[PDB]
């Protein structure tokens, strides 16, 4: 039960992200897949892997909704993406945190999100589960990569859509500090925590090939 | 040609999608020109009293009063029993409670019949 | 927030600016009290394109029976100055 | 906490060098980690131990006769 | 000097606080601050007792 | 025992021998000071009791109402001194006389060795209950509102009185103690189902049982406010004190009589929450948050087993204080705005912040978050249930669930929003009212650091 | 201390349609006989730093370059170290 | 003795205190959103020992300190798991909190 | 009461009401804070059936999903004393049919 | 908002209404600017083709099956401006709004600040309760028998005079107070 | 600690591994224990042995108290009310130290399995084993009496349980 | 995967159910049949009481490594040695489960195929 509940809330829950125009919804959808990938991984029997994702998703999603609320205030309050524009130059530490975060979440190598999401996907291939559950988890893995595609494109490569009085600004050390500590906690976290914890479980020694690139290749 | 939008209880037709207001007639601008007519003398009243200097209080609304007497005091005396009336009540007051005593005491029974059979495993059960 | 403090000249001066780059509109002919369908020969349906352009400009919006009554620039600038409370 | 910018209607917003020095910084800084991962460890990415293939093994280890005697 | 007082008085009082109360009213009790038992692994040697748990059966190693 | 009657016997001395403007302070003070003696009779031991004389014992059930009782007065005191500010000076003696008789009562009910004692006064409380209602009542409804009040509870409890004299009859006592030593077996007669009606209705009509609690929500409006707090914060509690003393004679017919009264407590716990969803009176709402929490309390006494009496014990505790509060806050706005409806006098938070935050407590004790005393009652309660049986939860889910909506709703509409623009006589709120609010909600959260005071003499 | 330093508007001649989409949109519609009455309005889009645009590619590899650099240095450094 | 318990109370005790400070004269001017954010930081930077104790050796403790209550034979009592779980979750969650209250400082100015 | 005009100068904007108008027999069911009726851009109908077969379809999947599960071309696990008998609930005292694995 | 509302729209209201409704729709789906000019001139050209049109019948059928397919196509999520009434802000600054009146109830510590403040408030007050009176004359003779037709008011038209029903207007709180 | 029973609270010998370094690294563990001590444990030491000494400079005792055995219910008439109060007294106090002694052995309980750790399905099972034989005698002495329970109707239970056990015992030996 | 292909869209009895697996003799292939070898103890397992689920064939390895883990703490990439002695363990422990799967669905086709060869004769 836990796992078809978790597989249905991540399929479903990142097929709505797929469209949404407002960006702080666009988050929260990620957030409640994440949290279906969560359970999945419980489903499966793998507890310590799941606190493992806990862990590693609060700091790339803390990243991100502060990303997005810097945009927010710098337009003047405004949330959705069809009024930002080229945001790429004219706020680049911004730009460049939420590049690293949607990296670190669609299971980048060697990021902070690898070494969970990375392991999740491996032990629900080779397990003695759903072939439904496992689908949709692909599938969701798929829609993340999407998402966070739209978010960028929408968010920082086209021209500016935004109102002519131009208020951008991010020169402001306590927003630039908040951001830059958790931009090297996603960037580094994942490889210290996973290396100073004992092992609590079998591992995934020797898989087919094509089963070990699958969260790429879905990616 | 577009497909239909059907309205619903709970989702009502658009005020833009109404044939109503395709059939204009006199006697509807009429009626328009005398609803407004009500409307402005009631907004003249209000903010007459809403903008007195002198004014300290609460200013009473007939309506309100209206509203909170008809829902709570004047039920009863309009109320008259009818076969509607006299099965809903029957139903809405009577069936939630034989059901759920049938339930309760069916599962009861199974559960008592269990003990007495000794086949309940009631190992820890301590505090009741 | 951080939002500068708009006047009522900056108010006219962008109300102008959006104005002017309206290639319908003679940039010499117009001004603050240029009515729209008599001085400059517009029609209603340009109207209602000033007004959403100049929604645009300011970030917010007019309801449509406010907007339909708007025909100088200058009761467009002191309509935008009374919903922005802005006294100077 | 910060320093006075002015807006700019319509035209780019000023930039300090302070910020597009760090951004450049933190993604070469990133960069350089995936790389440095990359070289260091390519098993986690590519696993190290070879998949065997089962149809490649030989009856005898599996314990199967020529079909007659059981 | 700030930073000074605030580990003075929102870590140092609160930590000396809660030390005592543990190490002289809590443990007074039985059970009340129980501990996971420590691993031993093969050729560790106790502080208590002293003794030295025996090596493991040779296994044999290769890659 | 006497320590406590005699002092508040000679309240009334002093209240009709007092200054002009001396009253409601001497009041005040004394009955304080009488709540600080009651206090004391909170030591109590795992054994018997405490029996003080022949007439007068003390149980650690007896305890906490008793030291409610004394702690209420000073508060409703405090309340009606608003609202009685143009009376004569003899009817407010008069008033503060109906209510010091009233403790008096209360007080001796809630002792009483003996069970027709017991009978004559939770009877006598019912005198000054119904001048206090119709005397000082402001709407017109006030008299027919008491006639209920009244007829009903002697309707229930005439048969009740004759039940004891036979029971006297036959055992040949109805000392407490006595009895509990002496009990019987009920065998299952015609005759003994109709003694166990006798001697559960009259308890039953006041908890009050749903289909019978037709009188409270009119009592409880029409009421002046130190009426309405004495109504839903101790007098309610009376049924639930008398069905747990004289549930000991009853068994086991217990067994299979408490059946249609189970279910209309459990049924009917849904049906007076999803009321609350539904109301325009504020007062209104909160009766009918008593109803459903009595009900509860009716389930815990029936099922009779020891966590149910200890979560009933809690809860009728805790409710007493949560429901005045309730009924005190709702009062605060009234004599603001004098109408009495929730949509009326909207987004008071702005307005007044600080009784913006007691609404906030007040309805967050009343939604039972833990680990108030509200949720220690209400969750001993509930596990006693899932021992009885396991689908009980379904409905005790489903009203905690409901409680927590109308709780919030009496918290969205009044406090939250936007203020009401033609109300402009909403005046700072005093010190009084304030200090009544804190201490109506002190004694809550300290009394959650010892709930064993409070969890009866199953304990 | 607040923004109070007198912004000047830019000249509204500036804004040329020339050399932005906006004037492939205004043959696509001379095409059909029409045209566009706001199209100088929106020329700021397309004219200062907003001129010039990144691909997604581009965005992802940011500081490839610098990092790659990097990379090589370090690497070169081990292998000049751990053969000793 | 054993510092890990100590330690583990502390992180949490401490982070009360600002709560107890709100009545105070601190909680009326605009220092008190820095006073959080350094009390979180501290107790970030405090929690980050027992982790590494864990880390070195396994370190794992139940602390029952408070008994609450005693209905019959159940036993309610104030009482603290410090397992893996939670000394590895209790300076990511402080962390993160850290840097969002920092950002907060920014964000809600007006 | 959220369908009504939000631009109109009412008296009671919250609540979106006039002083002295009727008010609704269920003014407190529809209050902005609560069920409201608005048109929606699809039909009530087709929206219903939409997600009821959305629904349907994705748990007659996980059923047969469980029907047909998925797993890996290798053996059980095996576990060395017995399948781990004393380390798994014990009973030390009935000398338990022993198990024996299958080296290959 | 401001403007008294009518017994009715008219047909060129309705018309007017129609083509902002569907420029801000058609600008919702066409995200980028060009294509949304581009494709507002071809909505602009598809609109004043029957601009001509003289009978009443034929352009009440239009403007119908024009409403059927604005609702059909209408972009299910459309931009809203934040401030709008259904905005991601849109009564976010109400809890903050109080009203005047409530400065009457200050401590006298409390108006002992603020002093210019509380003077220029009297000499308000002194106005207002003068206007009133003048007010209430004023609105007696002007309207007409059986009540206003119309929610309009009409100016002031002496010379000391102030528009009826003025005080409640002038003293809105702001529009972000704090 | 003397405060309490070593064997009514059992303990294992708790050993612990020594420290055996493998790297020349200085682990910051030891220097924080270490910082801890001195920071920590000296003023807290220092604080309770002052403390302790003035306790000591004035020094009483309070003990615990007895209670004789009286009859209990089995030997008391029908309406002989002054046994049945005493009787029932003493029912009441056994109650008390039966439910004290079940916490007990749930305590026992408790804190073994968070001892054990990982092996606590093996190593508790001593432990598991005194709490199943306690649960059973507690829930056949106490269980399903009610709210309004007292010695007779435990008697009761007894004498029923009794009259069961005789009747099954007399058809499995004529069996 | 290609087994669930022919296992749910070919023929089920052609090939083994995991779930009752293994359905032939340990000794039906050949009588040699060497048994596995433990080399942790039961004792020191449990002292170091690594997980019901970790103690398998390869525990030695593991408490290798945990000893490993434990005595160089600081530098946590110290021992990468332990790491890869006890991947290849279990890497080795999979293909022998491999090869137990494998050998099970060749004796189940043979066993068919001799079902089916003595129904031919017998028809003839
Ligand atoms: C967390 C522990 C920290 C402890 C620090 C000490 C806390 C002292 C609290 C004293 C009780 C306050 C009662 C309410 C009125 C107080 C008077 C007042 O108006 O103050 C204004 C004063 C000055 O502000 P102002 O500018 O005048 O206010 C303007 C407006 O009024 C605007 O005012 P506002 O918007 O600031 O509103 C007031 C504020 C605060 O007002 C309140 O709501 C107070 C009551 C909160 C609970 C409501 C009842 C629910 C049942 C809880 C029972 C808890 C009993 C604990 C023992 C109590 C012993 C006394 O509202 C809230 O914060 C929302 C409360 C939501 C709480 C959610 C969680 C509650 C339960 C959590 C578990 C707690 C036990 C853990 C046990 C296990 C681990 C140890 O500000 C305060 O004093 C704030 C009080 C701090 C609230 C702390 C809430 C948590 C603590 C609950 C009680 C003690 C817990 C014991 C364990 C501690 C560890
Ligand atoms: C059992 C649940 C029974 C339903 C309870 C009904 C409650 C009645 C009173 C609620 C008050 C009314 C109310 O709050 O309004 C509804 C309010 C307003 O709607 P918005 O979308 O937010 O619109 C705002 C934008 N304009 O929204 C709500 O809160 C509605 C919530 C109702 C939920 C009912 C459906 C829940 C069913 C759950 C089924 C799943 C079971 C669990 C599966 C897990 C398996 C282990
Ligand atoms: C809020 C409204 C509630 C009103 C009260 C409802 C409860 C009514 C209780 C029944 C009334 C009778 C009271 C009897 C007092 C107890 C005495 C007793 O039980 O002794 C019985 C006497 O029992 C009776 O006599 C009962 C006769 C009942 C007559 C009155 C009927 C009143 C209506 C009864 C039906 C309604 C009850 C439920 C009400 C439902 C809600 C309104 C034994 O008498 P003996 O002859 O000495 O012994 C027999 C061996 N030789
Ligand atoms: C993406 C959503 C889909 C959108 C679909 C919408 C379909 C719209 C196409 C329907 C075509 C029509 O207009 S339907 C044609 C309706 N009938 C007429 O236009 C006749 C007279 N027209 C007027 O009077 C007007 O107001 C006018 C003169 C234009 C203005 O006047 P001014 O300015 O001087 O005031």
């Amino acid at each position: 039960m836990t796992l078809c509940l978790g597989a249905i809330t991540t399929l479903f829950t990142a097929l709505c992200a797929i469209t949404q125009n407002d960006i702080k919804k666009i988050v929260a959808f990620s957030t409640s897949s994440q949290l279906g990938l969560m359970m999945v991984t419980i489903g499966i029997n793998q507890p310590h892997l799941a606190f493992l994702h806990i862990c590693m998703h609060a700091f790339f999603k803390a990243m991100l909704f502060m990303c997005s609320g810097s945009i927010i205030h710098s337009l003047n309050d405004e949330q959705d993406i069809r009024k930002m524009g080229g945001l790429y130059k004219a706020m680049p530490f911004t730009t460049t945190a939420l590049i690293i975060g949607s990296l670190a979440l669609t299971g980048m190598p060697y990021l902070t999100g690898f070494y969970s999401k990375d392991l999740i996907i491996e032990a629900v291939n080779m397990s003695y589960t759903n072939a439904w559950a496992l689908l949709m988890t692909l599938i969701a893995t798929s829609l993340t990569a999407a998402y966070s595609t739209r978010i960028i494109f929408f968010a920082f490569l086209g021209k500016p859509r935004f109102p002519p009085l131009v208020l951008i600004n991010e020169n402001n050390p306590l927003l630039i500090n908040s951001i830059k500590r958790l931009l090297i906690g996603s960037i580094f976290a994942g490889f210290i925590i996973s290396n100073n914890i004992p092992p609590m479980t079998v591992p995934n020694t020797t898989m087919p090939l094509y089963m070990k690139m699958t969260a790429l290749i879905v990616t | 040609s577009f497909p239909k939008y059907k309205p619903s209880r709970l989702a009502t037709l658009p005020a833009t999608l109404d044939p109503a207001e395709y059939d204009i007639s006199p006697e509807t601008r009429k009626a328009q020109a005398e609803r407004l007519a009500i409307r402005s003398r009631l907004k003249r009243e209000y903010l007459l009293q809403y903008n007195d200097p002198n004014r300290l209080g609460v200013i009473e609304d007939p309506a309100l009063i209206r509203w909170t007497y008809a829902r709570s005091a004047n039920i009863y005396p309009n109320f008259r029993p009818t076969p509607k009336t006299s099965l809903l009540g029957a139903l809405f007051g009577i069936g939630p409670l034989f059901f759920w005593y049938y339930v309760f005491k069916t599962d009861r029974d199974k559960k008592e019949k269990l003990i007495q059979e000794g086949k309940l495993d009631q190992t820890f059960n301590i505090s009741y | 927030s951080d939002a500068p403090p708009l006047t009522l000249e900056a108010i006219k001066d962008r109300v102008l600016y959006v104005l002017k780059l309206y290639d319908k509109i003679d940039p010499e002919k117009l001004s603050v009290n240029s009515h729209f369908m008599k001085d400059l020969g517009l029609d209603s349906l340009d109207q209602v394109e000033i007004i959403m352009a100049m929604e645009d400009e300011f970030g917010f919006e007019i309801p449509d029976i406010d907007a339909e009554k708007l025909m100088c620039p200058q009761e467009i600038v002191d309509y935008i100055a009374d919903k922005k409370d802005v006294y100077e | 906490g910060g320093v006075h910018i002015e807006p700019r209607y319509r035209q780019f917003p000023q930039l300090t060098r302070s910020q597009l020095i760090q951004a450049e910084f933190f993604s070469a800084t990133m960069w350089f980690w995936i790389l440095w991962r990359f070289w260091h460890d390519s098993d986690a990415v590519l696993g190290h131990f070879p998949y065997p293939d089962p149809s490649q093994w030989t009856d005898e280890e599996l314990g199967i006769l020529p079909d007659d005697e059981d | 000097y700030r930073h000074s007082i605030f580990a003075v008085t929102h870590v140092l009082i609160p930590v000396w606080i809660i030390h005592y109360y543990l190490k002289y009213h809590v443990t007074a009790k039985p059970y009340t601050v129980v501990e996971r038992k420590p691993r031993i692994f093969p050729g560790d040697t106790i502080l208590e007792t002293g003794e030295v748990i025996p090596l493991m059966k040779e296994f044999p190693d290769q890659h | 025992m006497l320590k406590i009657i005699i002092p508040t016997t000679m309240l009334l001395p002093m209240t009709w021998m007092s200054k002009h403007n001396m009253i409601w302070i001497n009041a005040t003070v004394h009955s304080l000071l009488i709540s600080l003696i009651s206090l004391s009779l909170l030591n109590q031991l795992g054994e018997n009791s405490l029996n003080f004389s022949l007439t007068f014992f003390s149980d650690s059930l007896s305890a906490p109402l008793l030291v409610l009782t004394t702690w209420l007065l000073p508060l409703m005191l405090m309340a009606s001194q608003s609202h009685l500010s143009k009376e004569t000076t003899t009817r407010k003696k008069l008033y503060i006389t109906m209510l010091i008789l009233l403790q008096l009562f209360l007080i001796m009910t809630f002792t009483a060795t003996e069970l027709i004692l017991f009978y004559i006064l939770f009877e006598a409380t019912l005198v000054p209950t119904l001048i206090i209602i119709t005397r000082w009542g402001n709407q017109t409804e006030r008299l027919n509102a008491g006639l209920y009040f009244l007829f009903y509870t002697l309707a229930g409890s005439l048969p009740l009185l004759v039940a004891l004299v036979y029971i006297q009859n036959t055992t040949g006592s109805l000392n407490f103690l006595i009895i509990h030593y002496w009990s019987h077996p009920l065998s299952n007669s015609w005759s003994n189902i109709f003694m166990w009606l006798a001697c559960i209705m009259a308890f039953m009509v006041k908890m009050p049982l749903y289909g019978l609690h037709l009188w409270l929500p009119k009592a409880h409006v029409e009421a002046p406010i130190a009426g309405s707090m004495v109504l839903a914060a101790v007098l309610l509690k009376l049924g639930g004190y008398g069905m747990m003393r004289i549930t000991t004679i009853l068994n086991p017919l217990t067994n299979y009589m408490a059946y249609p009264f189970l279910m209309l407590s459990m049924w009917g716990m849904i049906m007076t929450s999803s009321i609350c969803l539904r109301q325009t009176d504020l007062k209104s709402l909160i009766a009918y948050s008593s109803v459903s929490h009595m009900a509860l309390v009716i389930v815990a006494i029936m099922i009779q087993t020891p966590w149910s009496f200890m979560g009933a014990t809690a809860l009728m505790i805790a409710h007493g204080l949560t429901s005045s509060m309730l009924f005190c806050l709702a009062n605060t706005n009234y004599e603001r705005v004098h109408s009495r409806t929730m949509i009326l006098a909207r987004g008071l938070q702005t307005l007044l912040p600080l009784m913006a935050t007691w609404w906030l407590v007040a309805s967050l004790t009343n939604l039972a978050l833990p680990p108030s005393i509200n949720l220690i009652g209400e969750l001993f309660i509930i596990t006693a249930s899932f021992s009885w049986s396991n689908i009980t939860i379904i409905l005790m889910g489903m009203n905690m669930m409901i409680t927590a909506l109308y709780s919030l709703y009496m918290l969205i509409t009044t406090q939250r929003g936007k203020y009401t623009h033609h109300i402009n006589n909403i005046k700072p709120s005093f010190t009084r009212e304030n200090a009544l609010m804190a201490l109506h909600i002190l004694p809550l959260l300290l009394l959650t650091l010892n709930p064993k005071m409070i969890l009866g003499p199953l304990y | 201390e607040h923004g109070h330093s007198k912004m000047e508007l830019p000249d509204y001649k500036q804004w040329k349609i020339e050399g932005t989409p906006l004037e492939t949109v205004q043959e696509k519609l001379a095409a059909r006989g029409l045209r566009d009455p706001w199209g100088r309005n929106e020329a700021w889009r397309y004219s200062g730093g907003f001129a010039n645009n990144v691909s997604f590619v581009g965005a992802l590899l940011k500081g490839f370059k610098w990092g790659f650099a990097a990379f090589v240095v370090a690497v070169g450094a081990e292998y000049y170290l751990e053969s000793q | 003795m054993n510092p890990f318990a100590s330690l583990t109370l502390t992180t949490l005790t401490i982070l009360t205190i600002p709560i107890m400070m709100s009545n105070s004269n601190i909680y009326k001017t605009n220092l008190y959103p820095n006073y959080v954010k350094t009390t979180v930081s501290y107790a970030f930077t405090l929690s980050l020992v027992p982790l590494l104790m864990f880390m070195h050796t396994g370190q794992e403790m139940i602390i029952s300190n408070w008994h609450w209550m005693t209905l019959q034979t159940v036993e309610l009592s104030l009482s603290f798991k410090m397992d893996y779980f939670s000394v590895m979750f209790i300076p990511v969650a402080l962390f993160v909190t850290w840097s969002i209250m920092e950002f907060s400082m920014w964000y809600m100015h007006s | 009461q959220q369908e009504r005009d939000p631009w109109y100068d009412w008296d009671h904007p919250d609540l979106r009401l006039n002083w002295g108008e009727p008010i609704h027999w269920d003014l407190d069911m529809y209050i902005r804070n609560r069920v409201d009726t608005s048109p929606t851009p699809v039909s009530w109908n087709t929206m219903c059936k939409h997600l009821f077969g959305f629904v349907a379809f994705m748990l007659f999947m996980f059923w047969v999903g469980e029907i047909y599960p998925s797993y890996q071309p290798v053996g059980p696990k095996q576990y060395p004393y017995n399948d781990l008998y004393l380390e798994r609930g014990g009973d030390p005292t009935k000398e338990p049919e022993p198990v024996v694995h299958y080296e290959i | 908002a401001f403007s008294a509302p009518a017994a009715y729209l008219t047909h060129q209201q309705k018309v007017l209404r129609l083509y902002k409704r569907a420029l801000r729709h058609l600008e919702s789906w066409c995200v980028h600017r060009d294509k949304y000019r581009y494709f507002a001139c071809l909505m602009r050209a598809r609109f004043d083709e029957h601009k001509n049109e003289k009978d009443m019948v034929k352009a009440t059928q239009l403007l119908r099956q024009a409403e059927e397919e604005f609702w059909y196509g209408q972009h299910p999520q459309p931009y809203i401006f934040p401030e709008s009434p259904g905005g991601t802000s849109y009564e976010r600054y109400e809890c903050y709004k109080v009203p005047e009146w409530c400065l009457d109830d200050w401590h006298p510590s409390e108006k002992a600040m603020y002093p210019d403040y509380f003077a220029k408030r009297e000499q308000w007050k002194r106005l207002r309760r003068e206007s009133w009176e003048r007010e209430v004359k004023q609105l007696q003779e002007e309207t007409p028998p059986g009540g206003p037709r119309t929610e309009a008011l009409p100016p002031a038209r002496k010379e000391g005079d102030l528009p009826p029903l003025w005080w409640h207007i002038v003293t809105r709180p702001r529009e972000r107070p704090m | 600690p003397d405060s309490w029973d070593k064997d009514v609270y059992p303990e294992p010998p708790r050993r612990t591994p020594a420290p055996a370094p493998q790297t020349s690294l200085p682990n910051p563990v030891t220097y924080l224990t270490k910082i801890f001590d001195l920071l920590v444990d000296r003023p807290v030491t220092l604080a309770r042995e002052f403390i302790e000494q003035q306790h000591a400079k004035n020094r009483y005792y309070y003990y615990h108290r007895e209670f004789r055995r009286v009859p209990d219910i089995t030997e008391c008439e029908e309406k002989d009310i002054l046994c049945m109060f005493e009787a029932e007294m003493q029912w009441r106090r056994d109650y008390k130290v039966d439910q004290e002694i079940v916490n007990i052995i749930q305590e026992r309980l408790k804190a073994c399995q968070q001892r054990e750790g990982e092996s606590y399905r093996q190593n508790c099972a001593k432990e598991l084993e005194q709490f199943t034989q306690v649960s059973k005698a507690f829930q056949d002495r106490y269980s399903d009496l009610g709210a309004h329970y007292s010695a007779r109707k435990c008697l009761a239970k007894q004498k029923q349980r009794m009259l069961a056990e005789r009747k099954a015992a007399k058809e499995a030996a004529a069996a | 995967g290609a087994h669930l292909a022919r296992r749910y869209l070919g023929d089920a009895s052609k090939e083994p159910d995991p779930l009752r697996m293994p359905t032939f003799p340990p000794d039906y292939g050949f009588p040699e049949r060497k048994e596995r070898e433990m080399v942790a103890t039961q004792q020191e397992m449990n002292d170091a009481q690594l997980m019901l689920q970790q103690r398998d064939y390869c525990a030695h390895y593991l408490i290798q490594l945990l000893k490993c883990k434990r005595d160089s703490f600081p530098n946590f990439l110290a021992c990468k040695h332990e790491q890869h002695d006890w991947d290849y363990c279990e890497h080795l422990d999979y293909v022998k489960r491999m090869k137990e799967f494998e050998r099970e669905r060749r004796l189940l086709q043979r066993k068919k195929r001799r079902e089916q060869r003595e129904a031919e004769m017998a028809r003839g």
